[PDB]
């Protein structure tokens, strides 16, 4: 397996991705340990162009661990003020 | 079963 | 702030998922310009972007390579390690 | 200004 760094050069504002899951969920639809997952990537959006993929489990956001994060904790981390948005992910 | 999906 | 970055592309033997334009045999800065990166392709997954310039491929310098010389470098016979310049 | 483009 591999850990992968996917970096989104933000115009910031829209990322073009959706997430499901988090530590506050006792299950997810992707792989059986709780976590936050990419559940959607808009085909012509930033995340898609940058190589993000449905099924990616988000491990960290700009260095911040989100393996155990609640859903809202992961949302807050992803919405940090504009920079390159560096996602450490794993595909189970 | 259903999971909230947050669009960003 | 500009950067130089080492990007590894694990080729399956099929497509890389990127296009290049230019080269030392065209009038229009060193290296090979990446002109398209398919979102679903390996190049996108590996971190490559439109506007990146390829300076080296697996230790072969391509800063002053012609278009065909850069194509050959990228299609070297069956882990593609690219040194790229990014603005 | 017309540059060859190759898809790879």
């Amino acid at each position: 397996g591999s850990v992968e760094e996917i970096r989104l050069p933000r115009a910031g504002g829209p990322l073009g991705l959706s997430i499901v899951g988090g530590s506050d969920h006792s299950s997810h639809p992707f792989v059986q340990e709780p976590g936050v997952f990419i559940s959607k990537v808009l085909p012509r959006g930033l995340a898609a162009r940058s190589g993000l993929r449905v099924g990616d489990r988000i491990l960290a956001v700009n260095g911040q661990d989100v393996r155990d994060a609640t859903h809202q904790e992961a949302v807050s981390a992803l919405l940090r003020p504009c920079l390159e948005l560096s996602l450490l992910v794993r595909r189970d | 079963p259903a999971w909230d999906e947050t669009n960003l």
